[PDB]
């Protein structure tokens, strides 16, 4: 008869977010102000600052059975729609953005992070501020998927579907795409520099999980509303976020946003122990007993910074060090983490910390700050004593962002919500097990003719045409055809991008037009590039690329890998298949290939048991091609197709692809590279393998050592820019053009399957890495460094993989150890830690000079031992060193000193020369063997680096080691500068 | 066939690699035990010919026996069970979460004298378990052990192994050629030698020993057949400064399986027996003549007088000893070692050219460069 208690305790939850929250929102536009004194409307913090709306609405309709709170419950979800698609106007009012955003992923055609909550107007420009958030447009399409899913009614049109769906590829990209992120301030130097922040990537998989097969009309939809998402870009997302983790960036050792991604709303972490690990992390660099910092060295609010200048100098990120603001919105973080993960002990530790932070206001109700700043004047005393001086509330109160999951983590906590309801599309559950999938393969033979050649090696196969109505398409084809996806012409719309496709979109079986579509899968590719030419590597990419698809198949069914065997996988004479496919296609019938299960068989008995996907939009260019497809000497021809001209690219005729199809069948690797390079035949996927390798912490830069030639990666660099920078970074020599992004596949395929041969190396430079594989190629068949360039473009691309793995694992096939010393400070190769090795001597010295370029003391409060621009000024320093085997003396010589500092209690207090160090070392080196019997014959100088050429070969341990002598001569520098030494612990 | 292999275990990461064969980690699913499978490739990428790929089936049909002959012992991995497909040969095992022998003698260049005696202790007991059940490995090397969290022994890779009929000698070369017994390489270089029998496990033994406590290989040096020669003639060196501060019942022990003639060769029965794999148990009477009792008394003054002398000996590291000699002293020169294979220990690595002697110079290079 009366309303039940749950009803009357929401009224008091009620109070608290209508006194809080829903008393600022917007009558016309339904958004949100960040505060009085910032009257504008953040997409990610209205998003977020309506979830309290949205619990509590769900909490009041569990009990709708009276006119009131049917009504209020009518209000709290329909105000949720009014900020949703509030937010959808300011968003669908920068449609232009959205699709330049598509195709230039760059930040000046980025939706608006802040918009009128007046009118859904932009109130700032596109470069006033900084707007490229990826996490804020996910933090919305994610929601919007699950208040959606909830049966919250927010798309009202199919225009609207089409832009949510364009929107999809605006945030598709968001693993290869760098942002300032959910800080607005990019990196941690906060100087317009746009990185790749985990919390996006995160962001941006979850809410393409969410949208995945999701119709936004509710149940009462079709399939003209439910947005179509590739797992191609999620999986890519996890790649990233997998490597990443637990740091937030190449520049954030963490961010306490990572909890956003780890735990709630994102659950983008799939490995738990990456789960635990980050959010342990958290908790150590991070909270304190105010709530928990955004980033080290983060100054947003810090009294040590002037709230004038936008931007941060570089000295000054020092002067925030261990006074950080402090935010309590992260702790509601960890509230609404153990209610999602079943911790009550968690709901308890981080809701008694909350609650002592929580300043009381109006009538009473809790609020929660922004933000607690250290005191003007203790600021010296937490730099010493670290999180115990008492902070005072500044910044935003109430934090209407924070404020909101504040109330959710209350509503939840106290039986009024469950994680379901707040998460009806399971993402909670990202972290249980996923069992590995059976990846279905069905050999397919190009012509009759090929089928009886696996027939008579016992191959079970239907020709392409035995297929018929099953049809079979390049990997291409069905990149054309999402270019559909999403067109509106009157919105100006234009689909999908084109983007590579991978097995996780090539494995599924295609209903366009009720005719069933396979496509085969990228790698086997031969007109984009030379990597499927060699039959060698079509086992290589396939093996990694089964073993892709088993870990990371998400989709109902099996995966279908339909593999035709092309002319090209046989044998030079023409009627035998390949050895190393041979072995490849037993391998599959047997059952295991890779690492993952291979049931092999026929396209047709694959029908019933695979991802069928009806691709709605091709229902009634790409369509035109698909509804007929319903229905004298070889080398000599180059210099004359050089010397042509430049390639015009017109008809000058009296089309090179046709002659790049004899050397295809010869397999003449390199003039089929020539021909990639003077035709620029270019990778579709180096982007992700840039990005790939650039997400492990590394540098990637390509081109020739000089440093105004040769370009530093450090930010994901989308397709058309990336590309571009490699050939100007080529200096018009196509040969070096195609082996930098070749390497570059090489790199990344190296990386992703043994992440540790770069353990070593900070900074992957491609452009010498042609060369350090040139000397080694050069030495073995002995021969000039021209017959190896011109042998470097012959290898197969198997065997130039190999070479280069050969190069990285550290195997082997002047001298030696000059061998292992040209090889050791040519990639730049230092022992693990060596950079946060030199942090620790720095700190004894004033600095540490190379040919008389200084790397002060300085450096060390400036940059962290472990920050990658450290790493960089320490690198820096060591290029000044031409000469590739001395760089690594020096190397192993600032070791001898971190080992001798180590054992030497005073400080030599000045400048120490590095190089000097092997100078004298190579002097004391000179004496001993003068004294045992060496001529001097045996002791020849290297021409330029002063050096005898036997300390090059010299051994690194021993009685007459390298670092013996190294290890001596490391003491007599420190006698001039040290008068007086103390050496302890031995 | 491979759906039996997938109803009791899967494969999860990719441990390690080889020439052919690949080991994977492995969950099996009834028990949900980490275990270790081994996936020999039989194919080999169609490198392998008819014979290759019939010849490692056989290898591998023996290398089962071999495994299943031995069962229960503690330094030796259990081959849980066997599974052979027409392209593969699973093989699941123990999961050993550390690494070859190798990778741990990279980390610690000098291995200390309490690890390495329970380490062969395993060792000596696992090859008293091979000669008294007859079977002899050939294949020793410290690649082929591997080691638990516990740092305990398990001796992998009995590929190379064969079991002797009563009173037969082999004399097939198998093995990589440093672990080789000087008598290896001469039943390679002449007929008349019938052959080798068990005793070629005791040499293999003793050269990690040498390699375990300094570093480096008893015998190595850059050209192949070179390094033949100091093995059958047996020229080694307890070298300065590196060898001078073990104690002396190391070097004793390493002599016995160091002799180059096979039966004055120190069997693995009274291997055990050399006073240092004497351990202290603690309820032994211990009867003593009353010389005996003068002697312990006076012993137990001579230990302790020892060793205050011994530490009083000790020279602390000062500015002058690292500009004179860094490694003749042993503190630094154990960190000079250490810090080479910081450095280049990815230069180390399986076979003749990427020993772990290549990383120390112990000889002045005009003696190096003599012939
Ligand atoms: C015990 C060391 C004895 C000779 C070598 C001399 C040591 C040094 C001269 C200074 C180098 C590093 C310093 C980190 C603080």
């Amino acid at each position: 008869r009366s309303r039940s208690n749950s009803g009357v305790r929401l009224d008091g939850y009620a109070r608290l977010v209508q006194q809080t929250i829903l008393c600022h929102q917007n009558p016309v536009t339904g958004l949100l102000p960040a505060s009085y004194d910032q009257k504008d409307a953040w997409v990610r913090d209205n998003v977020y600052s309506i979830l309290a709306v949205w619990g509590l609405g769900l909490a009041y309709r569990k009990n709708a059975d009276r006119d009131e709170d049917k009504a209020k419950a009518y209000e709290l979800e329909q105000s949720v729609v009014k900020l949703m698609r509030g937010l959808l106007h300011c968003m669908i009012r920068q449609v232009d953005k959205v699709e330049s955003f598509k195709y230039s992923q760059s930040t000046k055609d980025s939706l608006h992070a802040k918009y009128n909550t007046k009118t859904c107007a932009t109130v700032v420009g596109d470069d006033q501020w900084g707007h490229l958030q990826l996490d804020a447009t996910s933090v919305y399409l994610l929601f919007l998927a699950q208040m959606t899913a909830s049966g919250l009614h927010i798309i009202h049109s199919l225009d609207e579907v089409n832009f949510i769906q364009n929107l999809v590829f605006y945030i598709e990209a968001a693993y290869k795409t760098a942002d300032f992120g959910i800080w607005e301030r990019g990196d941690k130097t906060n100087q317009g520099i746009s990185e790749l922040n985990a919390s996006s990537v995160g962001m941006a998989k979850a809410a393409l999980e969410a949208l995945d097969e999701l119709d936004l009309f509710g149940v009462k939809g079709g399939p003209q509303s439910v947005i179509h998402v590739l797992a191609d870009e999620v999986q890519h997302c996890q790649s990233i976020l997998n490597s990443l983790l637990p740091r937030a960036s190449t520049s954030k050792e963490v961010d306490a946003s990572l909890l956003s991604v780890v735990s709630f709303p994102a659950f983008a972490v799939e490995d738990s122990q990456l789960v635990e690990l980050t959010k342990q992390e958290i908790i150590t660099k991070l909270q304190g007993r105010y709530g928990c910092c955004r980033f080290l060295r983060d100054g947003y609010k810090t009294p040590k910074e002037d709230p004038n200048r936008l931007y941060y100098e570089p000295a000054e990120l020092k002067l925030f060090e261990n006074i950080e603001c402090e935010w309590p919105l992260f702790w509601t973080y960890f509230i609404l983490d153990g209610v999602f993960s079943g911790n009550a002990e968690q709901v308890q530790e981080y809701k008694e910390a909350l609650e002592a932070v929580l300043i009381k206001g109006k009538n009473g109700v809790p609020l929660l700050p922004e933000l607690y700043s250290v005191p003007p004047d203790r600021v010296d005393e937490e730099y010493q004593n670290p999180h115990t001086v008492d902070r005072v509330p500044m910044g935003k109160l109430p934090h209407m962002w924070g404020q909101s999951l504040y109330i959710l983590g209350s509503l939840m906590a106290e039986g009024f919500l469950a994680p379901g309801e707040i998460d009806p599309l399971n993402r909670r559950f990202s972290t249980v097990p996923k069992p590995d999938v059976v990846v279905q393969v069905s050999i397919l033979a190009e012509t009759e003719e090929i089928k009886t050649i696996l027939k008579d090696k016992g191959i079970y196969v239907e020709t392409i045409a035995e297929v018929y109505p099953i049809r079979v398409q390049p990997a291409r084809i069905l990149s054309h055809i999402y270019s559909s996806l999403g067109c509106n012409n009157r919105m100006k719309l234009s689909g999908r991008p084109y983007r590579h496709m991978g097995v996780l979109g090539t494995s599924k079986l295609y209903d366009i037009r009720k005719t069933i579509f396979t496509f085969t899968p990228q790698f086997i590719d031969q007109q984009q590039f030379y990597l499927a030419l060699d039959n060698k590597m079509i086992v290589e990419m396939l093996r990694t690329d089964l073993s892709y698809l088993c870990s990371r198949w998400r989709m109902t069914g099996q995966p279908t890998i339909t593999f035709p065997i092309s002319h090209s996988m046989l044998d030079e004479d023409g009627t035998s298949l390949n050895s190393s496919i041979l072995a490849a296609l037993r391998k599959m019938q047997d059952g295991y290939f890779g690492g993952a299960r291979v049931q092999t068989g026929k396209l047709s008995e694959f029908l019933t048991t695979s991802c069928c996907t009806h691709l709605s939009f091709m229902d009634p260019e790409v369509a035109r091609y698909l509804d007929h497809l319903l229905a004298e000497q070889a080398d000599i021809l180059y210099m004359l197709y050089t010397m042509k001209g430049p390639d015009w690219n017109t008809e000058l005729y009296n089309l090179l692809t046709e002659l790049y199809g004899k050397v295809g069948e010869i397999r003449h690797w390199g003039l089929i590279r020539y021909i990639s390079g003077i035709l620029r035949k270019k990778v579709e996927a180096l982007d992700e393998a840039c990005t790939d390798l650039l997400s492990h912490q590394k540098h990637l830069t390509v081109g020739l050592p000089p440093e105004p030639r040769e370009k530093t990666i450090s930010a994901p660099l989308p397709y058309e820019a990336l590309t571009q920078l490699i050939d100007e970074a080529s200096e018009g020599d196509m040969s070096i053009s195609i082996l930098t992004q070749e390497i570059m596949v090489y790199l990344a395929m190296y990386m992703r399957t043994q992440p540790g041969l770069f353990a070593e190396m900070f900074r992957l430079r491609i452009g010498l890495i042609i060369q350090v594989m040139a000397t080694e190629l050069a030495h073995s068949l002995r021969c000039s460094a021209e017959e190896a360039t011109e042998g470097l473009m012959n290898l197969s691309p198997s065997a130039m993989k190999n070479l280069l793995h050969h190069i990285l694992s550290g195997k082997e096939f002047q001298g030696q150890w000059q061998r292992r010393r040209r090889l050791d400070g040519a990639l730049n190769r230092v022992p693990v830690g060596f950079y946060q090795k030199v942090w620790k001597v720095l700190q004894k010295c004033h600095g540490l000079s190379v040919e008389g370029f200084v790397l002060p003391s300085s450096t060390t409060r400036e940059m962290t031992p472990g920050e990658i621009k450290f790493s960089v000024h320490v690198e820096s320093v060591l290029n000044r060193v031409p000469q590739p085997e001395y760089r690594q003396l020096l190397v192993e010589a600032i070791l001898v000193l971190t080992m001798l500092a180590d054992i030497e209690i005073h400080s030599i207090g000045s400048i120490i020369a590095v190089e000097k160090i092997v100078h004298i070392a190579n002097d004391l080196f000179l004496q001993e063997q003068k004294t045992l019997g060496a001529d001097d014959t045996m002791l020849a100088k290297d021409p330029a680096s002063g050096i005898c050429t036997l300390l090059y070969d010299s051994a690194p341990s021993g009685r007459f080691g390298t670092m013996t002598y190294l290890s001596k001569a490391a003491a007599t520098y420190v006698q001039e500068f040290l008068p007086h030494s103390i050496c302890a612990m031995q | 066939s491979a759906q039996d292999f997938y109803e009791n275990y899967e494969p999860k990461e990719i441990l390690g690699r080889g020439v052919s064969s690949v080991v994977r980690r492995c969950i099996h699913k009834p028990t949900s035990q980490e275990y270790a499978v081994k996936v020999i490739d039989v194919t080999g990428g169609g490198s392998f010919s008819p014979e290759e790929v019939r010849e490692l089936r056989e290898a591998t049909l023996k290398e089962v026996d071999i495994l299943r002959k031995v069962s229960g012992h503690p330094n030796i991995i259990q081959l849980k069970d066997t599974y052979e497909t027409n392209t593969f040969f699973f093989l699941v095992f123990d999961l050993m979460k550390r690494g070859e022998l190798f990778d741990y003698l990279t980390e610690k260049v000098t291995l200390s004298e309490k690890e390495t005696r329970k380490i062969m202790r395993a060792l000596l007991e696992v090859i008293c378990t091979l000669h008294k059940l007859n079977i002899v490995h050939r294949d020793l090397k410290p690649e082929n052990i591997l080691l638990d969290d516990n740092m305990n022994i398990k001796l992998t890779d009995f590929g190379f192994s064969c079991q002797l009929e009563p009173g037969e000698r082999l004399r097939e070369v198998c093995g990589t050629p440093s672990y080789l017994a000087p008598e290896i390489i001469e039943c390679s270089m002449n007929e008349d030698h019938p052959g080798y029998g068990k005793e070629v496990d005791m040499w293999s033994t003793g050269v990690i020993m040498y390699t375990l406590l300094a570093g480096s290989p008893p015998f190595w040096h850059r050209k192949q057949m070179l390094m033949l020669r100091m093995i059958m003639s047996g020229n080694y060196q307890f070298g300065s400064p590196e060898w001078d501060d073990y104690s002396d019942t190391v070097k004793d022990l390493v002599s016995r399986f160091l002799v180059v003639q096979p039966q004055n060769r120190y069997t693995a029965e009274e291997a055990l027996a050399h006073p240092f794999f004497q351990q202290y148990l603690v309820e032994e009477v211990r009867h003593f003549s009353p010389r005996g009792k003068f002697k312990v008394i006076a012993l137990t003054v001579l230990a302790s007088v020892r060793i205050y002398y011994q530490y009083r000996r000790v020279k602390p590291v000062t500015r002058e000893i690292v500009i004179r000699d860094p490694y003749a002293l042993r503190p630094l020169r154990r960190l000079i070692d250490a810090y080479a294979f910081r450095i280049y220990g990815h230069w180390v690595k399986k076979g003749q050219q990427q020993n772990r002697a290549a990383l120390f110079e112990n000889t002045p290079k005009a003696v190096l460069l003599s012939l």
